[PDB]
């Protein structure tokens, strides 16, 4: 009695910097064309890269020989990737691999 | 041409587009509900579950003092959920697996009902296989067939 | 030896010294003698094992 | 060589003794998908190679630092500044012919005089 | 070398071959697994000149093989006594017809 | 970092120039004998041949490698599915688990744990696993077809020096775990006896 | 070697064995847990 | 040799996390018929991944280890023959300075 | 010897051209190998015999 | 910054080293000198800090070690070892 709810919703999944993955654990997407730009929400403009145009046979469900709730998202329309601003990004990477223990 | 020892004194003589608002959608329901990704490997173009079969059902399938072996309890946890996610009828089958390797940072942006996203990371990742299709297989057979 | 390009059979690449002990040897032409200086140490060290038990 | 494989099954296609039609089939041991085999050829052994002589040449295989250099032109690119190195295949039998990489045409001439 | 045969360049050539092992490998190139519909005629060309040669109820695979001319002309031999040695070798089962 | 196994993983060519059975056996730790890999692939999650082959011929054009893979591809024809090789392996090595509902889980925690100490020891990573695995296949058979030399193991590069660091370290290692040993005997025996 | 090894890898031994537990019934049981923190070297 | 020193080893963390973040393809989703030109990618021989620019990855990273970026000790080998790219922080190499 | 340091240059330089045209003939696929012994293994007994001849 | 860099046996694989910096570096006469080899190569990475380096610490004692038959530098180094002299001040 699996539910699908639409399995059609588009998402485009991205890989993050943990600094970027660790800050959310908003958006303004201002698509340029295949010139795509993304404006982060307030501090750098990290654009969008186009990681894969096409992705198949992936799919979002959630769940809440003992089944659950489970229902289906959708499908990724587009793998996606930040685009790193980007030198003080730089500046970030390069502080990133200085540090330490106790 | 030989070794020197005065050269010293010369360093002192040299001196349209959709802004899309967002929030976290509440974390009751991340509390009951656990979302993770799904994964086929049919070479498919879609192979949508509407097409599978119906009905669908998804689902895994006196001592003294002592010196026990540890373990962090999510991977704890995780020996224990060791039963294959499987979805069947009552004859296409499928089973999935964990991948371990991207199921860590990622959110996904759920395009819902409104323009706007819920962005929603990933507890898991499974990945589907369509199994059993030419439905063949020789468990016990194999270890005499091998000898031919 | 890394100061040299790949593929160099010339006799000074694979091994030959052309230099004399009275003007000395050049460090690639000099360490390859010690390899060859080497060679027979190693050899000696046997012959002395193995002479000395069959005379036995 | 070249063997097709299943669909929707993807698995290697064994030949099957088509002789009805007499022909060649390839079926899937696996799903009884079947279809016909491509060329009368069936195994080749091959027991000298001529395959892999030239590997490693990609659009950054001149821009290697240790590869030592040349001047020969490249034929149809009429360019005089070439890249070289020894046979690919490390086998003893091989004879110590060279071979050249353009960087104009990025063409692979051989330094055979026998046969180009 | 024979002692009224000594110091003689090609008396000795002819007894180079006689003892050497000639491995049928050491002169193949390659070998071709094939599948002939008719004993008789081939579906590749070079094939079909020869059978009528020989000519004027058999499997219908076809077993090809290439060897070297120089590697043959250095242990110069003929490819008649090959045959018959294959021939003689199982049976005369195995329908073998060579290239000269 | 940790027990420093000694794992050593090796694949065996069988069968010698020419004569057939060119079939490789790999030989996982623990285990009775040694098993031809195209059953690793399916342990590890890969059913088909054709992604077996693609794991460790990286290049489609040629097909030596795959010659030399068509006997030990053909070797696996026993076998179809991953819990059906999982669990026989389970049988060839060390079978006491007599359940078998926890003798064909033995196999996962070999290939999880003991399997490979290197690239990770946690679970999920299997397809990772397989690469490598297909990856060493890739090289046995570049020198088995003589594309690259025998491996000099007198290189010095394949050398590594171990100063008085490390040798504390894995001297000390020990004579530390020797000491939380016996910890646990006097910590046992009080609560045993109920004694300060 | 020396200096590194005592001031980190020796910091790492004792990690991963740091705890050990112990437990025993009751008739709700009890359970002992002795545990290792931070090195230190005079 | 008077010039000689042996690697104390470091943690390769930093490398394999900065390598994802320049274009190293995951290795579990690496698919070799559709990038036939890859180049494997080793860290203390551990596989993690290909790439597919390396010549653009490698002198980024010899400029972070000459800027002081990565520890100077580490050693990494691009071996264009082979299409791949090694990487070494382990304890015990020996290296001397150049 | 001055004159002698300088003939035995030419001695040494000589021995090179030997080898060079040696190298390069092998690079034509024109050095034939006598029976027994392949093409490589012929190529460095005509090399070695040249230097170890230039030396003596 | 970064203008001498660590080399181990590995790296030195896929890397080209110019054997005396001005010797070989720049572009392009006495017989007693020892005969060299030219800087023909042109895509050089590194060069050799100085070639007396390569020795040990019992060799580097040796007075014209390239002025010797190699075994000899051998014994040298083996006796230099239980040479008396003074081995502390204290
Ligand atoms: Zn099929
Ligand atoms: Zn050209």
């Amino acid at each position: 009695d699996l539910d699908l709810e639409r399995s059609n919703r588009q998402v485009w999944l991205v890989r993050l910097p943990m600094f970027l993955a660790e800050k959310w654990r908003l958006g303004k997407i201002r698509i340029n064309k295949s010139k795509i730009t993304l404006l982060l929400n307030e501090p750098h403009e990290y654009d969008l890269e186009l990681t894969k145009k096409v992705v198949e046979n992936e799919y979002v469900f959630t769940e809440q020989t003992i089944p659950k709730k489970t229902a289906i998202v959708g499908t990724v329309c587009h793998e996606c990737q930040v685009m790193p601003y980007h030198k003080i990004v730089e500046q970030r990477r390069n502080i990133v691999k200085l540090n330490n223990k106790e | 041409f030989i070794k020197r020892d005065r050269m010293r004194r010369n360093f002192l003589r040299m001196r349209e587009y959709n802004e899309f608002p967002l929030r976290a959608i509440p974390k009751e329901d991340l509390e009951n509900m656990r979302t993770h990704l799904l994964k086929f490997q049919s070479k498919k173009k879609i192979n949508p579950v509407t097409d599978f079969h119906l009905p669908v059902r998804l689902h895994r399938k006196r001592k003294t003092r002592q010196l026990k072996v540890l373990d962090e309890n999510a991977k704890k946890l995780r020996f224990e959920e060791f039963y294959p996610w499987v979805m069947e009828d009552f004859y296409n089958t499928w089973v999935g697996s964990y991948e371990a390797g991207n199921s860590d940072s990622y959110v996904l942006l759920s395009v819902e009902d409104d323009g706007s996203f819920t962005m929603i990371p990933a507890d898991k990742v499974y990945k589907f296989t369509a199994r059993n299709k030419y439905a063949t297989l020789t468990i016990d057979e194999a270890e005499k067939r091998m000898d031919k | 030896l890394p100061h040299f390009s790949k593929d160099d059979y010339s006799p000074e690449s694979k091994g030959f010294v052309e230099n004399s002990y009275l003007r000395g040897l050049t460090p690639q032409e000099f360490f390859f003698h010690a390899m060859g200086g080497r060679e027979g140490l190693i050899d000696t060290a046997v012959k002395t094992a193995e002479t000395g038990y069959i005379q036995r | 060589t070249t063997f097709r494989f299943c669909r929707d099954c993807n698995n290697m296609l064994y030949p099957r003794e088509d002789k009805e039609n007499n022909r060649l089939l390839f079926e899937c041991r696996t799903c009884s998908y079947v279809e016909e085999a491509g060329s009368p050829l069936v195994y080749r052994h091959e027991l000298i190679t001529n395959i892999g002589e030239t590997a490693g040449v990609v659009q950054d295989i001149g821009s290697d630092p240790t590869l030592p250099r040349s001047d020969r032109e490249c034929p149809k690119c009429h360019s005089r500044e070439n890249v070289f190195f020894q046979s690919q295949q490390r086998r003893k039998d091989t004879s110590m012919v060279l071979f050249f990489v353009c960087l104009s045409c990025s063409h692979i001439f051989t330094s055979d005089q026998k046969n180009k | 070398l024979e002692p009224g045969h000594a110091a003689d360049q090609e008396q000795a050539k002819l007894i180079r071959s006689a003892i050497e092992h000639t491995t049928l490998k050491s002169v193949t190139i390659a070998s071709e697994i094939y599948y002939d519909p008719d004993p008789r005629s081939t579906v590749i060309p070079e094939d079909e000149e020869i059978i009528q040669l020989h000519f004027s109820q058999q499997s219908p695979w076809l077993l090809r093989l290439e060897l070297d001319r120089a590697a043959m002309n250095d242990k110069d031999l003929t490819m008649g006594q090959v045959g018959e040695r294959i021939k003689q070798t199982f049976k005369n089962d195995l329908f073998v017809i060579w290239s000269e | 970092k940790g027990s420093r196994f000694i794992s050593t993983l090796q694949v065996k060519l069988y069968g010698r120039e020419g004569s057939s059975a060119r079939t490789i056996k790999a030989t996982l730790p623990y285990i009775k004998q040694d098993i031809p890999i195209v059953i690793i692939f399916r342990a590890l999650g890969i059913i088909p041949d054709g992604e077996i082959l693609e794991h460790i011929c990286y290049d489609v054009n040629d097909w030596q490698m795959l010659e030399m893979l068509k006997p030990c591809v053909e070797d696996g024809f026993v076998i179809q599915d991953r819990e059906t090789a999982l669990d026989f392996i389970g049988r060839r090595g060390t079978a006491l688990g007599i359940k078998k509902e926890k003798r064909i889980q033995y196999a996962k925690d070999i290939l999880q744990k003991e399997f490979l100490p290197h690239i990770t020891q946690l679970e999920g990573f299997e397809s990772r696993k397989a690469f490598f695995l297909g990856y060493m296949i890739n090289r046995l058979l570049l020198c088995a077809l003589d594309r690259k030399d025998q491996d000099d193991r007198d290189h010095f590069g394949k050398k590594r020096l171990d100063l008085a660091g490390p040798l504390l370290a894995q001297l000390f290692k020990t004579l530390f775990k020797k000491l939380t040993k016996d910890i646990f005997r006097y910590m046992q025996r009080t609560v045993e006896e109920a004694h300060d | 070697s020396f200096n590194q090894f005592v001031d980190y890898t020796l910091q790492d031994i004792i990690c991963e064995d740091s705890t050990l537990i112990l437990e025993q019934l009751a008739q709700i049981s009890r359970k002992y847990e002795i545990s290792f923190g931070k090195i230190y070297v005079t | 040799s008077l010039m000689s020193c042996i690697s104390v080893g470091t943690d390769p963390m930093p490398i394999i996390t900065f390598l994802s973040e320049w274009g190293m393809e995951p290795l579990e989703d690496y698919v070799p018929h559709q990038s036939p030109d890859a180049t494997r990618v080793f860290v203390n021989g551990v596989w993690h991944g290909v790439h597919r620019n390396p010549a653009r990855l490698m002198e980024t990273l010899r400029t972070l280890r000459r800027k002081g970026d990565i520890n100077p000790e580490v050693s990494m080998i691009r071996d264009i023959r082979e299409k791949e790219l090694k990487i070494f922080t382990d304890a015990g190499r020996v290296y001397r300075p150049l | 010897d001055g004159p002698t340091m300088r003939e035995i240059t030419e001695t040494i330089a000589e021995a090179k051209k030997k080898v060079l045209d040696v190298t390069k003939e092998a690079q034509a696929n024109l050095l034939t190998a006598k029976h027994g012994m392949t093409l490589r293994e012929s190529f460095e007994d005509n090399v070695v015999r040249f230097l170890n001849e230039a030396r003596d | 910054e970064g203008l001498v860099e660590y080399i181990d046996a590995e790296e030195e694989e896929s890397i080209l080293i110019a054997m005396q910096p001005e010797d070989l570096e720049p572009a392009e006469v006495d017989p007693a000198k020892r005969i060299r080899v030219s800087h023909h190569a042109t895509t050089f990475t590194h060069c050799e800090i100085h070639p007396s380096m390569i020795l040990g610490v019992a060799a580097s004692i040796i007075p014209f070690p390239d002025h010797n038959q190699s075994p000899r530098n051998t014994y040298q180094s083996a006796m230099g070892k239980q040479a008396m002299g003074v081995f502390l001040t204290n």
